[PDB]
RNA sequence: AAGCUUGAGUCUCGUAGAGGGGGGUAGAAUUCCAGGUGUAGCGGUGAAAUGCGUAGAGAUCUGGAGGAAUACCGGUGGCGAAGGCGGCCCCCUGGACGAAGACUGACGCUCAGGUGCGAAAGCGUGGGGAGCAAACAGGAUUAGAUACCCUGGUAGUCCACGCCGUAAACGAUGUCGACUUGGAGGUUGUGCCCUUGAGGCGUGGCUUCCGGAGCUAACGCGUUAAGUCGACCGCCUGGGGA
RNA sequence: ACUAUGGUUUUUAUU
RNA sequence: GUUUAUUAAAAACACAGCACUGUGCAAACACGAAAGUGGACGUAUACGGUGUGACGCCUGCCCGGUGCCGGAAGGUUAAU
């Protein structure tokens, strides 16, 4: 049956831009929106925006790069068969820093090398390259 | 649609031999072609229309 | 297939609001007159082994609501299968 | 409500019987305390292929408004019978007056 | 039913017995049972008759009314109840004005039934008229040979007779044997089929089970010497000539009917 | 510990079908029994013979029956999960589909073992048994012919009930569910259009053919994906021996 | 277009 | 379970069962030429004759002989 709300979203982003799509919409989550602020400075998608209230959606403009997405790789590693925990050093290596892993943290979402600087780890969300 | 007391409207849709035409033939299309077929099947066993023909 | 005014029998009964069915002591009533009305096609010989799986189905959802009813609340449980023929 | 035409071809010369069975045929229904809808003849008419070596025949429907606990007893009101040739039932399309 | 049975001497684990839960255990209507003193294969003079015949245990007959006496009496059927002297089962039928009497059982279990001879009585199966009333196809049940000679053919259990022809003053039986003959339409026919129809599922269950039901052994005939039984013959167990009667005849294959009464109104014969 | 709902479902009012089961009974054609008319052939084939033929066949006309199987309609037309379902009738009954309104609320998915389900053949057991015919005989073919060919013919094929779970199981591809560019056709609901058009414009379910992204030795899949993701469980490990 | 039909041809040398 | 009572108690005999077959009821059939009676006052799921002998797994060849059933034309052939 559905089973998770992040591969809804995840497959929106990574099919709409496999398919040239200029900016694509689910349901919002204080996750989804926390995830959103990181791809954004990070520079994989061109903005973010919310749509209502009470039953309230996320909308994300895709970004490309040469003709194709700016993204290489969007992994999830992280799921709801096997999560994955990191510590401060224990943090893996994304693409020799051409890419980066995404870390929810006790003080709040941030990426790898952000958690690196704090001395820091918790639960992984995903890897992008 | 289901009635055998008027074999002059079932006519359109039979042969000589008393074989039921093709919908794709009398622009009835396969729904009401299975009613008209179900009219004909029995007016057929009450012997108001021919069921079989060998001449 | 159930008798036309029989849906509305469990309304007047296990319903606590107007044709109103969203309430799983109605649905396990509805479906335990369901079987029932079923069991008038049985009760006798094994030979419709279609119509059998349809009849286990319903059996499965009745035990599945049930699963979830008891997981929910023991009294809400224990007060349908004190109106309805469970644990007879 | 439960509806079956109940239509049956008697043989013709048999046609002087019917009227001595015109409380037989209904027997399933008369014994409900019920009534049929019509009981009336459709006319003798010749037959586009011949039925126990008979050529012609004389039609007659009920129209029975009666329910599905006694139509095997109209099943049986014609097992034994000698002076029709054939009956058919037609379940439902309700029933109406005139034009047979 | 039928149900299997359950050892409690090697062996009757498989054995299957009738059992019939809807008929009336208790006692038979008094006033209709005979002695019929058993005569153990001897007639009057002998010496045998019939053989094999012999012993019990000691059974009362009971009068069945086969040939149906008075017509058009309403009646009802009070009791369904098995018989001993036969084996399709028998129904005991109360007229209205309280005289009761034994008849051959129809296919039906349900008691309280009301029944009654005639044309202008209801069409079903039990209500007994003559064969001139009647259409092709028609399972007829027990029927008389001759008008008002009364009920013989298809008394076993679940046995039937068809009609399978009508034409003037005479109608034309299948018989299951494999024979069709006619008789006169003014003969009496009751329709459908005769009770019980499981007997032939059951199988005994030991020797001793038959000595209770007028059976006796009597040794082959291969076994003894040809001054008593002419199938004996000398050191046995190779006897070199065709098997025989008690009498010297054939006794695999040899047809016996002789009667040259009855034969003109027979169309097919078994086989 | 407690709210919320989008997930899933049902209800009101409706939509469709060879889904299954119980009980009836009808449209013809092999074939055989019986009579009229009638005469020396019929059947097979590269040829034939066994076989049927004056014991009057075949052919024709007619009277009649058991039992198996059900033309047309019938289709890019449907149902079932799969085996499977297409004489017709009466009774009984499974699962699926839609609009809008509403209620309940995670009630949803999967699953070693286990359970239910079996085309045909075979088997338990009785009944049936026209026809088709594994065994096989007789004939013929041939090097031979225990096979292919012709004439028969036992089991079996039909029924009730019990066993046996097998497959080039086929839409070959586990079960459930998300996601993605475009077109045209078929079917059928629903909502809308005097429908005053089997037709349109929205919009669901089913279905059919390209095809964008992706995959694949290669054919091919492609919104009913073999693609990209989320959960669960089986099966595999060079040929032969096996 | 389709006769009515037939089974079987020792081994080995371009490095 | 039965048996040569008094030299044989058995592997023979008997049996649910299994097979082959007769029989349409004024049944087949017995004893009697018949008179009757038994079968049976039963009725093809009933009765008669015979063989074979739990069950399981299986079960090739033969119509020259001897008896039966059907086919019915013709031949040998009686009284007439």
């Amino acid at each position: 049956s559905m089973q998770d709300p992040i591969a809804d979203m995840l497959t929106r982003i990574r099919n709409g831009q496999a398919a040239n799509k200029a900016a694509v919409t689910m349901p919002s989550s204080k996750l989804k929106v926390a995830i959103a602020n990181v791809l954004k400075e990070e520079g994989f998608i061109e903005d973010f925006k919310v749509e209502g209230d009470t039953k309230p959606e996320l909308e994300l403009t895709l970004k490309y790069f040469q003709g194709k997405a700016v993204v290489e790789s969007i992994q999830r590693v992280s799921r709801p068969g096997l999560r994955i925990y990191k510590r401060k050093d224990e943090l893996p290596k994304v693409m020799a820093g051409l890419g980066i892993a995404v870390v929810s943290t006790s003080k709040g979402v941030m990426t790898d090398r952000a958690a690196r600087q704090a001395g820091l780890g918790g639960e992984i969300i995903c890897y992008v390259a | 649609e289901i009635d055998y007391k008027d074999i002059a409207t079932l006519k359109n849709y039979i042969t000589e031999s008393g074989k039921i035409v093709p919908s794709r033939i009398t622009g009835t299309r396969a729904k009401y072609q299975r009613q008209l077929a179900r009219a004909i099947k029995r007016a057929r066993y009450l012997s108001l229309l021919p069921y079989t023909d060998r001449h | 297939s159930l008798s036309t005014e029989a849906t509305a029998k469990i309304v007047s009964e296990f319903g606590r609001d107007a044709n109103d069915t969203g309430s799983t002591e109605v649905q396990v009533a509805l479906l335990t007159a369901q079987i029932n009305h079923l069991q008038g096609h049985f009760a006798e010989h094994k030979k419709d082994h279609h119509s059998r799986r349809g009849l286990l189905r319903m059996v499965s959802q009745r035990r599945k609501l049930l699963d979830y009813l008891k997981r929910k609340d023991v009294a809400r449980y224990t007060q349908l299968i004190e109106r309805l023929g469970l644990r007879r | 409500m439960r509806h079956y035409e109940i239509v049956f071809m008697v043989h013709p010369d048999q046609s002087e019987q019917v009227p001595g069975m015109i409380e037989r045929y209904t027997a399933a229904i008369t014994g409900a305390e019920g009534k049929i809808h019509r009981l009336e003849d459709w006319g003798r008419r010749q037959l586009a292929y011949p039925i126990n070596k008979l050529h012609k025949a004389h039609y007659v429907l009920m129209n029975v408004e009666a329910p599905q606990e006694v139509i095997d007893e109209l099943e049986t009101t014609f097992r034994f019978n000698d002076a029709v040739i054939r009956s058919m039932v037609m379940r439902t399309k309700h029933a109406v007056t005139e034009a047979s | 039913a039928v149900v299997k049975c359950k050892p409690t001497s090697p062996g009757r684990r498989h054995v299957v017995k009738v059992v019939n839960p809807e008929l009336h255990k208790g006692k038979p209507f008094a006033p209709l049972l005979e002695k019929n003193s058993k005569s153990g294969g001897r007639n009057n003079n002998g010496r045998i008759t019939t053989r094999h015949i012999g012993g019990g245990h000691k059974q009362a007959y009971r009068i069945v009314d086969f040939k149906r006496n008075k017509d058009g009496i309403p009646a009802v059927v009070e009791r369904l109840e098995y018989d001993p002297n036969r084996s399709a089962n028998i129904a005991l039928v109360l007229y209205k004005d309280g005289e009761r009497r034994y008849i051959l059982a129809p296919k039906g279990l349900k008691a309280g039934d009301q029944i009654q001879s005639g044309v202008d009585a209801a069409i079903k199966p039990g209500n007994t008229l003559p064969m001139r009333n009647i259409p092709v196809g028609s399972t007829v049940h027990n029927v008389e040979m001759k008008p008002g000679k009364g009920g013989q053919l298809a008394r076993s259990a679940g046995t039937y007779v068809q009609i399978v022809a009508r034409d003037g003053a005479y109608v034309t039986l299948r018989l299951r044997s494999g024979e069709m003959r006619k008789v006169e339409a003014d003969c009496r026919a009751t329709l459908g089929e005769v009770g019980n129809a499981e007997h032939m599922l059951r199988v005994l269950g030991k020797a001793g089970a038959a000595r209770w039901r007028g059976v006796r052994p009597t040794v082959r005939g291969t076994a003894m010497n040809p001054v008593d039984h002419p199938h004996g013959g000398g050191e046995g167990r190779n006897f070199g000539k065709h098997p025989v009667t008690p009498w010297g005849v054939q006794t695999k294959g040899k047809k016996t009917r002789s009667n040259k009464r009855t034969d003109k109104f027979i169309v097919r014969r078994r086989s």
